[PDB]
């Protein structure tokens, strides 16, 4: 439901952002005020990633 | 969340 998959690689630009790899699964906690950033959890930790870089799976 | 915009997807 909040289970997602990464569409593209994203390299953390610091400031509480999280690196993710295409194909990786994430759990989504929420979004920032404009929906552009998504706060997510993966095996590598927790942080903000682009909302457009991920999508629900299953 | 970051104050700047995220990169656009490709």
């Amino acid at each position: 439901p909040n289970l997602f998959v990464a569409l593209y690689d994203f390299v953390a630009s610091g400031d509480n952002t999280l690196s993710i790899t295409k194909g990786e699964k994430l759990r989504v906690l929420g979004y920032n005020h404009n929906g552009e950033w998504c706060e997510a959890q993966t095996k590598n930790g927790q942080g903000w990633v682009p909302s457009n870089y991920i999508t629900p799976v299953n | 969340a970051p104050t700047y915009p995220p990169p656009p997807p490709p």
